[PDB]
């Protein structure tokens, strides 16, 4: 999900 | 309400169904994202980051599967379902 590869890193 | 299961047994089998419609299509969704992440640890030495790896931090050597479902269980992923 988006929200996951945004605070993925 | 139970004692913290041990084993290929956690996440237990019912939260994750919880998520997905059938464990017809949990089987696949979760061997797709082992696929995902096993081809992100092969061309960790060098690649194009296409392939994101594993969500959720893993274990000290967690099998590609295991760090699959246990993502699943933390709502980290969404799938969409052919036909």
């Amino acid at each position: 999900t988006e929200e996951a590869r945004a605070a993925a890193y | 309400g139970y004692d913290t299961p041990l084993g290929i047994t956690n996440p237990p089998i019912d939260e994750l169904l919880d998520r997905v419609s059938s464990k017809y299509a949990l089987v696949i969704y979760a061997a797709k994202r082992a696929r995902q992440i096993n081809d992100y640890y092969n061309q960790l030495g060098e690649g194009i980051l296409e392939y994101v790896g594993p969500l959720v931090e893993p274990g000290l050597q967690e099998k590609p599967l295991s760090i699959a479902l246990r993502e699943i269980h933390a709502d980290l992923l969404e799938h969409t379902e052919g036909e």
